[PDB]
């Protein structure tokens, strides 16, 4: 039964593990379809969103110290809504995308965007917007595959901006945040069993204080697993709170000025209700929209049938080689439809390729962002969502 | 430049009562 099905899984990874050396990359490395969960990497992200409220609440927090720690609880909220077992999303194909709509309880809406941009190496790009609340989000996340001995990662190179579009600095620009994000590991692989972990440093920095927060693995003896320490700090060395406890239980926080005080609750990650995010039906998504085009991979998934999951799996990777290969050929390169190359210099490689501006009505935000992909049940692909984004804003200042 | 074909009216918090009964329901 399971016991078998184990012992055999065990025995396919040993005999991938057995022929690699300790700091090499898993690029050319297929991993079986028994590690996969039902949905692609475009879509696991939207589960660090599913917590909006606190990011409502740190955009009516006026005193900055104050909104920083609900950024800071907005951002840790996600982390838990994860698969049980050893499971990792799918890795999306080049040009994959993803869009999805939240109704939240204030009668707005959030709405997001998404696209795989790179193949080799691989990188995709996000967008998430709240227009009426004056909340925009810009991000990449860029995995970079290690094999590492007893254990692998995804080190996750990627970052997140977030800004307050109506709350200003001195030089009238929008309050922006920058979130990196911890690796990714499995560790046992070699001698013990199979278990996920977050690892290494995430950074959190707005324009007058930072946090670093470490996700610590468990010791021989000392320490648990799922444990993170971090302080919130100025840049000019105070020191004003401390982090603790465990990303999928709870995190508390100690006020650093009140040295006799005790750790109180931040986040209690077992009494939090998630909003999910909602997708337009399968019956008008794209064929390289993320549901719908691994439909049939999470449908074999859903039922355990792994040898139909990865010949459905191999089909449309194969589909992809072919694919490249025929840009070869014709000597052309791939292009994002969504996502325009940033400029030099910015903290993201892409970012969504409408322009919004920052203080134009709201509901001339959510127009212009109806306008970019179907999100809202009854919209329609247009021919112009399939040509490269740099193309579409060519013409998006030719007519201007 | 659209990639998608609008709704027929924007939807805000502020048309809300038109999508959405009062006690809450879509219509
Ligand atoms: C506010 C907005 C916030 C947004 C920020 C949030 C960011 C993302 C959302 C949460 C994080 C999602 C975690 C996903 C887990 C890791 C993951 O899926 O990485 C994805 C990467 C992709 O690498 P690749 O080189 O393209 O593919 C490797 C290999 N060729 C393969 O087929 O994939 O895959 C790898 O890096 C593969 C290496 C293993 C990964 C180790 C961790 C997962 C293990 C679970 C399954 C694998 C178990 C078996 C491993 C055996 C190794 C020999």
């Amino acid at each position: 039964d399971i016991d078998e099905d184990d012992e055999s899984g065990h025995n396919i990874i040993l005999n991938i593990i057995s022929q690699l050396r300790p700091g090499c990359d898993l690029t050319r490395i297929t991993l079986p379809t028994f590690i996969l969960e039902k949905k692609s990497m475009l879509e696991r992200v939207t589960n660090q969103l599913q917590f909006p409220e606190f990011l409502l609440q740190a955009h009516s927090e006026k005193d900055p110290l104050k909104r920083f720690l609900y950024v800071m609880k907005w951002y840790l909220a996600g982390w838990h809504i994860a698969p049980k077992a050893v499971k990792k999303p799918l890795n999306p194909v080049l040009g994959e995308y993803f869009t999805a709509y939240w109704d939240l309880p204030n009668k707005q809406q959030a709405y997001y965007i998404s696209e795989q941009t790179s193949h080799h190496p691989p990188e995709c790009a996000y967008f998430y917007m709240i227009p009426e609340s004056s909340i925009r989000v810009d991000g990449v996340v860029i995995p970079k595959s290690r094999f590492l001995g007893n254990s692998s990662a995804a080190m996750m190179d990627g970052s997140t901006v977030l800004q307050f579009l109506d709350i200003k600095d001195g030089n009238g620009k929008p309050e922006k945040y920058v979130l990196t994000q911890p690796n990714v590991y499995v560790r046992g692989i070699l001698f013990g069993k199979m278990r996920i972990e977050l690892g290494d440093h995430m950074i959190i920095k707005s324009p007058n204080f930072q946090a670093d927060i470490e996700f610590k693995t468990k010791g021989y003896v000392f320490g648990t697993y799922d444990a993170i320490e971090g302080t919130v700090k100025d840049y000019d060395g105070n020191a004003y709170y401390e982090i603790s406890g465990k990303w999928n239980d709870v995190m508390y926080l100690k006020d650093l000025k009140q040295p006799r005080s005790s750790p109180k609750v931040f986040l209690d990650t077992h009494k939090e209700s998630p909003l999910r995010p909602k997708v337009r039906p399968l019956s008008e998504q794209g064929e390289y929209e993320s549901r719908k085009l691994w439909k049939k991979v999470t449908d074999a998934l859903a039922v355990r049938n792994h040898p139909v999951a990865t010949e459905e799996k191999f089909q449309i990777e194969d589909h992809q080689r072919q694919l490249a290969k025929k840009r070869i050929e014709d000597g052309v390169e791939f292009h994002p439809k969504l996502f325009r190359r940033s400029k030099p210099g910015e903290d993201l490689d892409y970012c969504i390729y409408k322009n919004i501006p920052v203080d134009e009505d709201p509901e001339k935000q959510i127009r212009s962002i109806l306008q970019i992909a179907p999100i809202l049940p009854g919209q329609q692909f247009t021919d112009k969502f399939f040509i490269p984004a740099f193309e579409k804003i060519k013409s998006q200042k030719k007519m201007i | 430049v659209a990639g998608a074909t609008l709704p027929e009216t924007i939807p805000t918090s502020k048309n809300y009562y038109l999508r959405f009964d009062e006690d809450g329901k879509s219509i």
